[PDB]
RNA sequence: UGAAGCCAGAGGAAACUCUGGUGGAGGCUCGCAGCGGUUCUGACGUGCAAAUCGAUCGUCAAAUCUGAGCAUGGGGGCGAA
RNA sequence: UAAGGGAAGUCGGCAAAAUAGAUCCGUAACUUCGGGAAAAGGAUUGGCUCUAAGGGUUGGUAACAACCAACUUAGAACUGGUACGGACAGGGGGAAUCUGACUGUCUAAUUAAAACAUAGCAUU
RNA sequence: UUAACGAGAUUCCCACUGUCCCUAUCUACUAUCUAGCGAAACCACAGCCAAGGGAACGGGCUUGGCAAAAUCAGCGGGGAAA
RNA sequence: UGUGCGAAAGGGUCCUGUAAGCAGUAGAGUAGCCUUGUUGUUACGAUCUGCUGAGGGUAAGCCCUCCUUCGCCUAGAUUUC
């Protein structure tokens, strides 16, 4: 037996997966599911449809020029059985399949490069349009504050800065509505 | 506690339907002992009772989507529905094209620009359907007096 | 409007494929096998007026020449510029590929 | 905001409460107590 | 949909013919209300109802629909019967 | 709602499905010349950005400029699509025969019809 | 061998389809279970069969088969039911 | 009193099909300001591209989780040679 790929998604088609179509040219088609197989019937094109590995190659989304790429193929002209041969093609299956792994890694952190930067772009601004939204002490806070540091000869601004670690420690949630009291 | 009959009475006070009327609910036992028009007025004055305001019906929308029919969207052939006639009636295009072919030359046998008989014969050419918009019958008169004047030069 | 719009995917109401009008494009051997498949003296128009992009017979010089300002005509030219999904891009998009010698 | 169904009340129909004014005042960092809201609320 | 009448142009000795408009006729026509009551292995069948409910259907400017007042009384009246 | 088939079902395509708005091409026999007819059979319809035509007033071949106003119609590019009258609303069509001229009317509560009436005709 | 018109009667064609092959699935309201409320039709007495019971009829008689409290949902053979 | 039960959550596995928002010498064209065109420029503008197989859902009759949190527990009532 062997793995095909479904024609419309590209994903791996087992034994018993999908339906596979017959053209009166001579073309088949084999397709994974039926989700593929509705849509090919329904004419759309896998090339605009964005779950398929179609677009994520027309996108550019997936590494398509890699050395690693290259060892896979149909093999039309058949060689002669080597039991020897087949042992290090498993070993060279394992190989090759780890270094594609660590290149696809390395392909997709270049994609995602400049994340970092935009965001920390769209952080400041939003941080300067909205300073008054920080987190403050309350004010019988602040005088409870000035009045333990006047007692306690310390510093305001040193005990409202551990004041704000610990409203920054304790989240709490607020809830809407209230009990009213009976009579 | 039934405040049925004050619900009726500040109805009739504020001039409102029922169901914009709102009561005080931590009121009940004060509004429930006016029984008259005057306590009713009374508690409105205090603020007891008020009258909600309209719920909204904006106009925003259809105002947008006039604006883009009056610069020409959604007017295509999937877009009408009734007949061309239904949509413009071809009656109401005709006397409109009269009325400004009659007024047109009205205007140019008042100013002098043609006379009588010119007239006469222009008016029947546009009721017989020759001009179809005013361009149309103020370069028919250009050419007949073109022709005129080429007349009167060879004469 | 599409006729009959709910038995429309069945495969008896089946439609020609665009990779296989892109091959009736490139090569009228193609197209005139297709043409066989048929029976001319039951076409629209005896078979004379037909469209290949959108892969459709009509009843009139007039016709054709009026359906190819209708955006049907333009969408099948637009997909035929961006180009119709074949095996080679389904292979391509996985990176597979055929070993011949 | 049910704005779909009922209009809302207007906020000058309502009155507010003065432990709640003192609260959120409170939540945005003033003294209360240095103005004495006790004073402008009504009974 | 487009009857008479009317306007213009082209012919024709004329009478007429053709073309394009205008006009708004019809116990004409699609169809909303109303009026009616065709069909359905319809609903209901000691029912909501001693004739009802749903879908569908006929007609819809008139030989159309309708209120009140009044007339015709059993060997009778009325009857597009 | 239903793959494949498409009336093989049934006394009988009953019921359902299919058609449907608008624009454009086009439309047979027959005929009382009025009709048939929306006959039949076809092309198309979204969004967006534009272009063109269709008016009024004022100002001295003005046959020109400015300002004001609203709805129709045509043309083009671009663009999404499995759908574009996207819900709703909304003809299936055709070839024939019998039959009553037609519109209309009746058996309230089993029969709406080749019955009745009708205009036309004839007689006393 | 009469046009138009017709909820008139009949045969056929294309389209169309769960009419059928051959059935399957989903939703709502019931049916179902509970609280409350609450009829009627019908009713000689009753209700398992088989063979015989001259009058072509047995539910009761004769001879056999048998035969175990009290019940619920359904069903439409028989009794009842137009 | 457990390899417990329950509620969340995390992970997995599936379904859909690329979220909101921001940006772009992408974008048919149109209008202003001036260098009067040299992406002239600015503005609007379906859509396209990137951030983004992302966002959302996932047991209600899917799976795993002493070792991710919180809670519950040795009852109550009736009957029995
Ligand atoms: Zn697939």
């Amino acid at each position: 037996m062997r793995i095909e790929n479904c024609f419309f998604c590209g994903r791996p088609a087992w034994p018993s997966k999908g339906i596979t179509f017959m053209r009166n040219d001579g073309k088949a088609f084999r397709f994974c599911r039926s989700k593929c197989h509705k849509n090919f019937k329904m004419k759309r094109n896998p090339r605009k449809l964005k779950w398929t590995k179609a677009y994520r190659k027309n996108a550019g989304k997936e590494m398509v020029v890699d050395s690693t790429l290259q060892f896979a193929a149909r093999r039309n002209v058949p060689v002669r059985y080597n039991r020897e041969l087949w042992q290090k093609t498993l070993k060279a299956m394992e190989r090759i399949s780890e270094i594609r792994a660590r290149r696809e890694r390395v392909f997709y952190k270049k994609r995602m490069a400049g994340k970092r930067a935009r965001e920390v772009a769209a952080a400041r601004k939003l941080v300067a349009e909205n300073e008054h939204l920080l987190p403050r002490l309350r004010g019988s806070e602040k005088r409870r504050l000035a009045e333990l540091a006047a007692e306690r000869g310390v510093d305001v601004e040193e005990l409202e800065r551990e004041e704000l670690a610990k409203l920054a420690s304790k989240k709490k949630s607020k809830a809407f509505g209230g009990e009213v009291r009976r009579v | 506690v039934n405040l049925r009959t004050q619900k009726r009475l500040a109805a009739s006070v504020l001039g409102c339907g029922e169901g914009k009327v709102w009561l005080d609910p931590n009121e009940v036992s004060e509004i429930s002992n006016a029984n008259s028009r005057q306590s009713i007025r009374k508690l409105v004055a205090d603020g007891l009772i008020i009258k909600k305001p309209v719920t909204m019906h904006s106009r925003s929308r259809a105002r947008e989507l006039n604006l883009a029919r009056r610069i020409g969207r959604h007017r295509g052939f999937g877009k009408r529905k009734g007949t061309a006639d239904a949509r413009m009636p071809q009656q109401v295009l005709w006397m409109r094209r009269q009325r400004v072919l009659r007024r047109l030359l009205v205007k140019y046998r008042a100013s002098g620009k043609i006379d009588k008989h010119l007239y006469h014969e222009l008016y029947h050419l546009a009721k017989g359907n020759t001009f179809k918009h005013k361009r149309a019958l103020v370069e028919h008169i250009h050419r007949a007096k073109a022709e005129k004047a080429r007349e009167r030069q060879i004469k | 409007g599409v006729f009959a719009k709910r038995t429309m995917t069945k495969t008896r109401r089946r439609l020609r494929d665009l990779d296989q009008i892109e091959r009736d494009l490139r090569s009228p051997r193609h197209l005139q096998q297709y043409k066989e498949t048929k029976a001319a003296e039951d076409l629209p128009g005896l078979g004379l007026y037909y469209c290949i992009e959108c892969a459709k017979w009509f009843e009139s010089e007039t016709s054709l020449v009026g359906h190819r300002k209708g955006k049907p005509h333009k969408r099948r030219l637009k997909q035929l510029k961006e180009g119709a999904y074949t095996h080679e891009e389904a292979m391509a998009a996985i990176g597979y590929r055929i070993d011949n010698g | 905001k049910s704005l779909k169904n009922r209009a809302i009340i207007p906020r000058k129909a309502v009155k507010k409460p003065l432990s709640q004014l003192e609260d959120h005042l409170d939540q945005l960092g003033v003294d209360t107590e240095a103005i004495g809201l006790r004073a402008r609320a009504q009974t």
